[PDB]
RNA sequence: GCGAAGAACCUUACCUGGUCUUGACAUCCACGGAAGUUUUCAGAGAUGAGAAUGUGCCUUCGGGAACCGUGAGACAGGUGCUGCAUGGCUGUCGUCAGCUCGUGUUGUGAAAUGUUGGGUUAAGUCCCGCAACGAGCGCAACCCUUAUCCUUUGUUGCCAGCGGUCCGGCCGGGAACUCAAAGGAGACUGCCAGUGAUAAACUGGAGGAAGGUGGGGAUGACGUCAAGUCAUCAUGGCCCUUACGACCAGGGCUACACACGUGCUACAAUGGCGCAUACAAAGAGAAGCGACCUCGCGAGAGCAAGCGGACCUCAUAAAGUGCGUCGUAGUCCGGAUUGGAGUCUGCAACUCGACUCCAUGAAGUCGGAAUCGCUAGUAAUCGUGGAUCAGAAUGCCACGGUG
RNA sequence: ACUAUGGUUUUUAUU
């Protein structure tokens, strides 16, 4: 069963908060895939992800319960 | 101790080339009078009688799948040599072993 | 038979050569994650996942004459209807109907 | 009628076979790509040597084949006990060594390969082909058989028209198991259209 | 419309000698595994015994005969007319349908062990107060609409 | 459970955005580099940009070429649209007894005769009758296969008869009985008695292991209809080709407002549970099956003998036979929920993975209307193999026990 | 022991 319990981290979301202090204050970044779990370090930065046809702006805070990308980013266009 | 190996998919066929190779025997000093037939098997085999949309309707095809070994005691100065270059029988593999 | 699918089929062979081949003593240590709970060969981690395609996951063998899936005999390559055709002509050994 | 196959469907009984290959039971799968590629350089050379029936034989690992010809002379000259100009070749195309036999031939225009290859001849030309047709029955007939059909279709006319035609003589029985039919197709297009020719002829039953 | 029998060979019982004793099991049966119903056979005489059990040394060849299937109705036709009328069944059958309707009645108690049930609904049939007569009491109602047949 | 034996990516049609192109696939021309290996940064990746090392094949070094990287034309790619174009293969009746021919005969002719008519059959099968007659293909034959008695063999298979006996087919030793690979004999309506133009052709009885084509397979005439399919494949017309093409990463054929065949399991005590206890076929395996022995509640893991597959491996089949025990209690039987952790595999177990261990226990008393299978080792019924397979069935195909 | 429907147009002989 899964690694290492509960929620584990992606390089691609690793690196993109440590560039957070090198390429500082901008429009959200596009990350695409919807799979990838939060965690408490992703505080600060602005992102986005792939709704199926555009992107749509997704930020996390201390308010949140652990979470995947997707239960932010709904797909569906009816109910 | 050496064994030559004789596969055939027709139990008449190994007894083809079982005199054969006996008849070959008997023309290079003395090797091979009467082998074992050893265990036999059978494989069979489904196909369709119309291309598209019934594979419920079959016919069958077989094969008998016969093995034999001959073993030898003692290999000669003929045994080495006229033996292996015996052509023997088409529709048979022939090998030498150990 | 797709003409990408045969393409991919002979790339898989050279690449089971590079990525399946001789890594499978050093994947059995960098795949365990609890045994110290610590990161030190991430770059390394995300080398069993470097190969996609070449693995035995998608391989499949397929009918010989078609790249099908699906209703073959794979100890002659051949279809279950070629098969048929093969056999009327003598073509697969000692395979017969009657004549016994 | 008429898809009943004499060389395809009915061919798994009392006819002879003109191809035979061995190999290993776990390679066989693997052995089948290289059915093709001892026919086609191959193919294009039996009518340079006046071939009536090739038997391809195949040992493991191996290539020998026997050819059929009434005209060996085209393709080895005198005496016919020195095989080494064809085997030479026969081993080149194939990438392996080789050794190839030369078989004799009985009532040669009395084949239905004969017949095909003496009417298509007719229409690969667009030229006058019933006049070939009535010779090949009265050429069959007369040299042994007891019926045959002669048929074609495609480019018959007339100038533009297609048409399909045959005209039967003596009986020849086409959904009978063991009836032994010589049978060859024949297509064709001349990049102006499409042709066709059937052959089937009856000599006796078992 | 062309059989004719071929009536089929069939083992009598080993120890009572009777082909009857040996049909019976054949009905009594389940999922044809066909043991239980012979460890239920004779089983159901001792029990019997306390009762009103006809010839014991006949085992239950007597006591059928206190079970009464006569007449059968429905899917007929007489004269080329469709006709309501009851038919007489064959005696090699009336007692083969007496045996399915004791051991359907007597499987069907709500009380003891078959070898009990059995025994009950045997020695109330041979008094006529039986279980499980409901069910055929519209066909026996078909069967006395008619005395006049045709 | 059908095109399509196991659709997480892939597959793939559909759908979003990246990334690559006269094309990965078939051949030809201008220009460069050995393919490859080693490594850094950009990107999740397809790919993009740098930095080294090799110098093969071919080769008097000439430039060629497998292959890699840029150019350009003829042409390639496309489960793209369409089975009122053109092949190929095609559903079902059905092994059904039918479809036809030549020369005569007959009518104004299309059409008829024969092949209809009368008995008989599985039958256009055979007799009868005959201005129509004999023939062709289908049929029947042919081919495969089974119980019995023989026969070849004689093994690691079998043990009647005979010798010995860890008192055992075990060992002597034997080809009896099974048997393995195969070949024969038996059956002729012969015999009794009936049926019937006492014909043709059928039906009981006796004997026999089995009898009235002994049975059952395997044999597919004429064909039926604008027969099915642009989704196996071929391919015109028409379209996309800086792509609707191949390649990557996302997803969709389980979103749920409305819903259904086909098939299966319990409804008992002829049970539910813990023990005792009896009998298998079909098969299957070397980057294979994997043992011995320990550990893991278990799925599995450590580990690596033996066998190239009748003295090794998968693998103690369950229904059935008999004790103990609860008890007519919507049931001490039965099954939806419910909450987590283990084992195996895989970009990945978000989500509709499988295998494994629990607790809760709604529904269920053979089910309205309509309606299916089978003449006997048949119907019914409980288990076990084989194939698919990176991980995934009770389905597909087989086989045995009871009947 | 019981009943009436169907417009108009309408594809094989060959690549």
């Amino acid at each position: 069963r899964s690694l290492k319990k509960g929620p584990f981290i992606d390089l691609h979301l690793l690196k993109k908060v440590e560039k957070a202090v090198e390429s500082g204050d901008k429009k959200p970044l596009r990350t695409w895939s919807r799979r990838s779990t939060i965690f408490p370090n992703m505080i600060g930065l602005t992102i986005a992800v792939h709704n199926g046809r555009q992107h749509v702006p997704v930020f996390v805070t201390d308010e949140m319960v652990g979470h995947k990308l997707g239960e932010f980013a709904p797909t569906r266009t009816y109910r | 101790r050496i064994r030559i190996r004789l596969k055939a998919f027709d139990h008449r066929l190994i007894d083809q080339a079982t005199a054969e190779i006996v008849e070959t025997a008997k023309r290079t000093g003395a090797q091979v009078r009467g082998p074992i037939p050893l265990p036999t098997r059978k494989e069979r085999f489904t196909v369709l009688i119309s291309p598209h949309v019934n594979k419920d309707a079959r016919d069958q095809y077989e094969i008998r799948t016969h093995l034999r070994l001959v073993d030898i005691v003692e290999p000669t100065e003929k045994t080495v040599d006229a033996l292996m270059r015996l052509d023997l029988a088409a529709g048979v593999d022939v090998q030498i072993s150990l | 038979a797709k003409q990408s699918m045969k393409a991919r089929e002979v790339k898989r062979v050279a690449l089971a050569d590079k990525y399946f081949a001789k890594r499978a003593e050093l994947k059995a240590i960098i795949s365990d994650v609890n045994a110290s709970d610590e990161d030190r060969w991430n770059a390394v981690l995300k080398l069993q996942t470097l190969p996609r395609d070449s693995s035995p996951s998608r391989q499949r063998n397929r009918c010989r004459q078609t790249g099908r899936p699906h209703g073959f005999l794979r100890k002659f390559g051949l279809s279950r209807i070629k098969v048929r055709e093969a056999a009327m002509r003598g073509e697969i050994p000692g395979l017969k109907k009657a004549s016994w | 009628g008429q898809k009943v196959h004499p060389n395809g469907i009915r061919l798994g009984i009392v006819k002879p076979w003109n191809s035979t290959w061995f190999a290993n039971t776990k390679e066989f799968a693997d052995n089948l790509d290289s059915d093709f590629k001892v026919r086609q350089y191959l193919t294009k050379e039996l009518a340079k040597a006046s071939v009536s029936r090739i038997v391809i034989e195949r040992p493991a690992k191996s290539i020998r084949v026997t050819i059929h010809t009434a005209r060996p002379g085209i393709v080895i000259g005198k005496k016919g006990e020195d095989v080494e100009k064809l085997r030479k070749v026969v081993a080149d195309i194939a990438g392996v060594p080789a050794q190839i036999n030369i078989a004799e031939v009985r009532k040669p225009e009395l084949d239905a390969k004969l017949v095909a290859d003496s009417i298509t001849s007719q229409l690969e030309r667009r030229v006058m082909f019933r006049r070939a047709m009535k010779r090949a029955v009265q050429n069959a007939m007369r040299l042994g058989a007891k019926g045959i059909k002669v048929e074609v279709s495609g480019r018959l006319g007339g100038a533009e028209i297609a048409r399909t035609e045959w005209y039967r003589e003596g009986r020849v029985p086409l959904h009978t198991l063991r009836a032994d039919i010589d049978y060859n197709t024949s297509e064709a297009h001349t990049t102006y259209g499409v042709i066709g020719v059937k052959v089937w002829i009856f000599k006796g039953e078992i | 419309r062309r059989r004719v029998i071929g009536q089929r060979k069939i083992l009598p019982d080993p120890k009572f000698g009777s082909e009857l004793l040996a049909k019976f099991v054949n009905i009594l049966m389940v999922d044809g595994k066909k043991s239980t119903a012979e460890s239920i056979v004779y089983s159901a005489l001792e029990t019997l015994a306390q009762r009103s059990g006809k010839s014991e040394l006949e085992a239950f060849e007597v006591a059928l005969e206190n079970v009464r299937p006569t007449v059968e109705v429905k899917s007929r036709r007489v004269g080329g007319s469709t006709y309501q009328v009851p038919v007489e069944v064959r005696p090699v059958r009336r007692n083969a349908l007496a045996m399915r309707w004791i051991v359907e009645a007597a499987r069907k108690r709500g009380d003891k062990s078959m070898a009990l049930r059995l025994a009950n609904e045997l020695s109330d049939a041979a008094e006529n107060k039986g279980t499980a007569v409901k069910k055929r009491e519209d066909v026996h109602r078909m069967a006395e609409a008619n005395k006049a047949f045709a």
